[PDB]
């Protein structure tokens, strides 16, 4: 569990552009690095997505250090005022726990 | 004295008890909880694997997939536990998840992974706990895996009953607990076939005892009414006791063979398994028993009658098995088939008969199975040799082992005693102590290990583990006290002038420093016997012998 060095830092590696169509069932695979197992007293893994129409919470797995996945799932977010509409995400566990976001990767809902 | 105990920390539940050979920590498997002990039974670590949102009816678990019918936070019973030395980590299985098994680290417990996503990583929705047993065997990389044995509650399609798995080094690794050979055709596992359950509704194994010996696996398993008993349609259900073997190194499954198991008392039928326990002999028992040192022995109980698996009668048979006897019974029993002579009978696995086809074979104990005359049942059920047997009160577990060549054994009973039997067919006699370390108002659990030092043996109930020594021979003042009482353990250490154990005699096995027997104590006489109130300082002579 100790870390000493940033580059073992939890965090969340960039992939390709995450393209999400609203009203689509999808899953949203992720990698990452050093991600936690979680200990006794500590729940699982989440996606959270910020929209401010609505904020879905999709629990995901984690499958090994480095990688995630929310479970299939369709967003959407009222208006239709705009196309493609980034959003950020946080990754968090055991609730409260957010894992840091370097890159600051959104998820574009289009 | 008192007997050292833990409580059910969670005093809410308990299920399996296991010992680490070398550390002597008891790990503790419960419901939502698995505990890791001293010696002493002081609580080490408590993790909780307990209460989740789910639901048994639905497949792939939330987690994975979404399910239509409503979660309640339910209880996770752990099914089974075992350790896995190289490893350095316990596999605790549990249920509630469609039975995902998880990785607990062997020092602190901490989770070193849960593997859920794959269908293989559930191993059964049933609930039960106990119905589950199986064994971890390991050797250098590149060559190992676990057994394991369960009920599937009649869902033949989700889940084998018995099955050859894959434990990787990484609890991480998405491989584990995938089968060791999986062909389109045919794979490490056996199932359940659909047909067996629409003509038999409620059909399924479960699964008692497991154990490795020489390079097999055997498992004590509980099956349903395939005729036996007889019956047109479905009503009521009886079960068979019978023993499962398969060789280690068979990829293929082959080598299964399945015989009934029982013994009988004066006209009287003991049908079904609650426990057993593989063990040695010692040199008493075996000589007498006509075997090599390193042959095998095992000890079961069994309840009269084939009535009720759920709630067993209060009638109970502690019955043997030679390892050799069985070994030969299943020799006997290919070298036949091998003959041509008869069908395989095997019920529940093949609903139509298929027969025996004859071949030229060397018929030996390593003979791990051939693709035709696959696998096969068995006609003549194996029949043990009883020991002693208890009306009042059913025995539900046993342990036993070598001390001093003297064989003894452990019984629990259902009032939460244990009974120390020296079995002296070979020898000559019958039980001797019972005690009352554990719970005075209700029963013990099979789960009931010697300590790594054997100096106490671990007595698990619903509520309570605890710590029984294995005789108390202290309470004895006199040689002739002593050897009077009679059970086995006790000897008079002459010097000591105290009543214990050969191996808590110090020098006992030096010339005359021990007695076993009354004659050897003590015998005295004094000269002048009698002496006279008048008289004073009278000089005496004392024989001693």
């Amino acid at each position: 569990g100790r870390v000493k060095l940033p580059e073992d830092c939890p965090q969340l590696l960039r992939v390709d552009k995450i393209l999400v169509p609203v009203e689509v069932i999808k899953p949203i695979t992720l990698k990452a690095k050093n991600l936690p197992q979680p200990q006794s007293g500590q729940r699982g893994y989440e996606c959270i997505l910020n929209i401010q129409g609505i904020e879905q919470r999709v629990p995901a797995l984690r499958f090994n250090s480095s990688s995630v996945q929310c479970q299939n799932t369709s967003y959407s977010y009222e208006g239709m005022e705009i196309n493609n509409l980034p959003v950020e995400l946080t990754v968090v566990w055991n609730g409260h726990f957010n894992i840091d976001n370097p890159a600051q990767n959104k998820v574009y809902l289009y | 004295p008192s007997f050292v105990t833990f409580r059910g920390e969670p005093a809410e539940g308990f299920n399996h008890l296991v010992v680490d050979e070398r550390t002597g920590h008891i790990y503790l498997g419960a419901v939502n909880r698995i505990y890791k002990l001293s010696s002493d039974l002081k609580v080490l670590v408590t993790h909780q694997t307990g209460p989740d949102e789910d639901n048994p009816k639905c497949y792939p678990p939330r987690i994975v997939q979404t399910c239509n019918e409503p979660l309640a936070s339910t209880n996770n019973v752990n099914k089974m536990l075992l350790i896995d030395y190289k490893e350095n980590r316990l596999i605790a299985c549990g249920s509630l998840y469609q039975g995902i098994c998880k990785l607990l680290r062997l020092e602190d417990l901490f989770k070193l992974g849960e593997p859920f996503h794959k269908k293989e990583h559930y191993l059964s929705g049933v609930n039960e706990s106990g119905s589950v047993f199986g064994v971890i065997v390991s050797y250098s990389n590149f060559d190992d895996k676990l057994f394991i044995a369960t009920a599937v509650d009649g869902k033949p399609e989700y889940f084998p009953t018995i099955s050859s798995r894959k434990l990787t080094k990484n609890s991480e690794a998405d491989g584990m607990f995938a089968y060791v050979f999986h062909d389109e055709f045919v794979a490490s596992m056996i199932k359940i076939p659909s047909d067996t359950f629409t003509v038999i509704p409620d059909f399924d194994i479960y699964y008692v005892y497991g154990f490795s010996s020489g390079n097999f696996v055997y498992f004590l398993t509980l099956q349903p009414e395939m005729v036996s008993p007889p019956g047109s349609t479905t009503k009521e259900q009886v079960y068979t006791s019978k023993l499962v073997r398969l060789c280690k190194e068979d990829t293929a499954f082959n080598s299964y063979v399945e015989v009934p198991i029982g013994c009988e008392r004066n006209g009287v039928e003991y049908r079904l398994l609650q426990a057993a326990y593989l063990s040695k002999a010692g040199a008493v028992l075996g000589r007498t028993l006509g075997v090599r040192p390193d042959d095998d022995l095992l000890f079961t109980v069994f309840s009269k009658g084939q009535k009720r698996k759920m709630k067993s009668l209060d009638e109970s048979a502690l019955c043997i098995f030679i390892l050799k006897q069985i070994n030969d019974r299943i020799k006997d029993r290919l070298q036949s088939c091998y003959r041509g002579e008869g069908t395989l009978d095997l019920a529940w696995l093949k609903v139509k008969d298929i027969p025996c086809s004859s071949a030229l074979l060397t018929i030996d104990d390593n003979f791990c199975g051939l693709d035709m005359n696959a696998p096969l049942g068995v006609s003549e059920m194996v029949r043990g040799i009883p020991v002693f047997t208890e009306d009042r009160d059913r025995m539900t577990s046993v342990i036993a082992y070598v001390y001093k060549n003297h064989s003894l054994a452990f019984v629990g009973t259902k009032s939460g005693k244990l009974k120390k039997i020296r079995v002296d067919g070979p020898k000559g006699n019958a039980l001797q102590y019972e005690t009352v370390q554990v719970v005075d108002s209700g029963p013990v659990l099979r789960d009931m290990a010697f300590s790594k030092d054997h100096e106490q043996l671990y007595i698990m109930s619903e509520r309570q583990l605890t710590r029984v020594p294995v005789e108390s021979c202290g309470q004895y003042r006199s040689c002739g006290e002593c050897l009077g009482s009679g059970d086995p353990h006790c000897g008079w250490c002459v010097l000591h002038n105290t009543c214990t154990r050969k191996e808590r005699c110090e020098r006992s096995r030096e010339p005359r420093r021990f007695a076993s027997e009354m004659k050897q104590c003590v015998r005295l006489t004094v000269h002048p016997n009698n002496i006279s109130v008048s008289q004073y300082n009278v000089l005496l002579v004392l024989e001693t012998y």
